[PDB]
C-alpha cells in the first residue's frame, strides 16, 4: 500500500552526526506528518517528535532538547533526521512513523544504530569440553566461547549444518566496547569422544572463518 | 505529562484460552465534543514492525480478525483475545494520542508452559583460555522454565558478584522453554590461588537449591 524505504545499519564513532533517511512512495508527501518513535532497551518506546512538511510546524521531546532536529525534503519525497552529539545511551533502533489518521499509523524497518569507539578484530575461540570422566546423563553437552569480534554479527553453526538440532544461541553482551557470546548443543555418548565435533564460526566483516575441532 | 502503567508484565498461556490486557491512564482521555477516547492498541512482531489493531480503544481496524476486541472508555482501557493462536506471540503495546508530548506503556508479553528443569551443564576452563593471559568459567543453564531465576556464584565458599555476565535467550518453538548462560570471567593468577568453583542457581519447581561444583587440582 504505502512504503516507508529508510536506511541501513551504520557504525559511526562517538562525537560525529548520523543521518536517518525515510522514503516514502505511494501517497502526497505534503498531506499526512511523519513521526519518530526510538526503541530501546528491547521493548521500551520512546518518542522523539514530529513534523509537518507543509507548514514546517515542528515539535520534539524534553529527552531529545538540542539533539535531534527533523528537516523535511519537498523535491525527493523524502524525511530526514539528523543527531549531534552522540553519546552511549543513544545506541537504539529508530523507526519513521506515518500519521495518516487516527485510525491507523504506517510504520518502517527500522535503523539499526550502534556507536562504540571500537576497531574491527577477528573472533579469537575457545574450545570447551567437560573435565569429568564420568557423568550420570546419557547426553553429553558440549560448547565453545567467541570472544573479541567486532561488529554484530556472528553466524555460528555446527558440523557444517548437519548438527542442526538442539542448538541453542545466546545474544551477545557489550564488555569493554567488543562483544562476547556462546553456543550449547546435546550430543549423545555414543559419539563423543570416538567422534569428533568442530566449531564453525563466520564474520563477514572481517573475512575470517577458523575451524575449532573439540 | 500524561504517564500510562500496564498490569501485568508478563502471563503464561495456553493455546485457546481468553486474555486479558489492562492499560491505565493517570488522566482523562476522553474528549467530550466526540466521546472519542485518544488511544490504541500496538502490536510488534520479533523482527517485524509494529502494528496497529483497535483504534479508538472500542474498534477493529481492517486486516485485523475477529478475535480482538477491546472496551473501556476515559481511565480503564481493556483488550481481549477471544481465542489466541499460534502466531500470536508478539508484544502489546497502547499509546495515547490526546496530550503531546506521547507516552507509550511498559509492554505486555505472552508466554507457553510448562514444567522445564535443568542439572549439570557446568564446564572447566580449557587450555587455549590460559595462554592468553585470562580465565573464564561458564555456567549454562538449558531446559528451564520460568525465566524468573536467580544464579549465585561461590567461590571457594566466598560470594562473588563482581565479573558475572548473564544472558537471557527467548521461548523456544519446539518444546517452548527457555536457555540462560551466565560467564564469570577473571584474571590468570586468581585462578590459581582457588581451587572449588561452585555453579549455585535456585528454582520455583524444587524446595532445594541445586548444588555442584567442580576442582581445580
Amino acid at each position: 500500500e504505502v512504503q516507508l524505504q529508510q536506511s541501513g545499519p551504520e557504525l559511526v564513532k562517538p562525537g560525529a552526526s548520523v543521518k536517518i533517511s525515510c522514503k516514502t512512495s505511494g501517497y502526497t508527501f505534503t498531506e499526512y506528518t511523519m513521526y519518530w518513535v526510538k526503541q530501546s532497551h528491547g521493548q521500551s518506546l520512546e518518542w522523539i517528535g514530529g513534523i509537518n512538511p507543509n507548514i514546517d510546524d515542528t515539535t520534539y521531546n524534553q529527552n531529545f532538547k538540542d539533539k535531534a532536529t527533523l528537516t523535511v525534503d519537498k523535491s525527493s519525497s523524502t524525511a530526514y533526521m539528523e543527531f549531534r552529539s552522540l553519546t552511549f545511551d543513544d545506541s537504539a533502533v529508530y523507526y519513521c512513523a506515518r500519521d495518516d489518521k487516527a485510525s491507523f499509523a504506517f510504520w518502517g524497518q527500522g535503523t539499526l544504530v550502534t556507536v562504540s569507539a571500537a576497531k574491527t578484530t577477528p573472533p579469537s575461540v575457545y574450545p570447551l569440553a567437560p573435565g569429568s570422566a564420568a557423568q550420570t546423563n546419557s547426553m553429553v553437552t558440549l560448547g565453545c566461547l567467541v570472544k573479541g569480534y567486532f561488529p554484530e554479527p556472528v553466524t555460528v553453526t555446527w558440523n557444517s549444518g548437519s548438527l542442526s538440532s538442539g542448538v541453542h544461541t545466546f545474544p551477545a553482551v557489550l564488555q569493554s566496547d567488543l562483544y562476547t557470546l556462546s553456543s550449547s548443543v546435546t550430543v549423545p555418548s555414543s559419539t563423543w569422544p570416538s567422534e569428533t565435533v568442530t566449531c564453525n564460526v563466520a564474520h563477514p566483516a572481517s573475512s575470517t572463518k577458523v575451524d575449532k575441532k573439540i | 505529562d500524561i504517564v500510562m502503567s500496564q498490569s501485568p508484565s508478563s502471563l503464561a498461556v495456553s493455546d485457546g484460552e481468553r486474555v486479558t490486557l489492562t492499560c491505565k491512564s493517570s488522566q482523562s482521555l476522553l474528549y467530550s465534543t466526540n466521546q472519542k477516547n485518544y488511544l490504541a492498541w500496538y502490536q510488534q512482531k520479533p523482527g517485524q514492525s509494529p502494528k496497529l489493531l483497535i483504534y479508538w480503544a472500542s474498534s477493529r481496524e481492517s486486516g485485523v480478525p475477529d478475535r480482538f476486541t477491546g472496551s473501556g472508555s476515559g481511565t480503564d482501557f481493556t483488550l481481549t483475545i477471544s481465542s489466541v493462536k499460534a502466531e500470536d506471540l508478539a508484544v502489546y503495546y497502547c499509546q495515547q494520542y490526546y496530550s503531546y508530548p506521547l507516552t507509550f506503556g511498559a509492554g505486555t508479553k505472552l508466554e507457553l508452559r510448562a514444567d522445564a528443569a535443568p542439572t549439570v551443564s557446568i564446564f572447566p576452563p580449557s587450555s587455549e583460555q590460559l595462554t592468553s593471559g585470562g580465565a573464564s568459567v561458564v555456567c549454562f543453564l538449558n531446559n528451564f522454565y520460568p525465566k524468573d531465576i536467580n544464579v549465585k556464584w561461590k567461590i571457594d565458599g566466598s560470594e562473588r558478584q563482581n565479573g558475572v555476565l548473564n544472558s537471557w535467550t527467548d521461548q523456544d518453538s519446539k518444546d517452548s522453554t527457555y536457555s540462560m548462560s551466565s560467564t564469570l570471567t577473571l584474571t590468570k593468577d586468581e585462578y590459581e590461588r582457588h581451587n572449588s568453583y561452585t555453579c549455585e542457581a535456585t528454582h520455583k519447581t524444587s524446595t532445594s537449591p541445586i548444588v555442584k561444583s567442580f576442582n581445580r587440582n
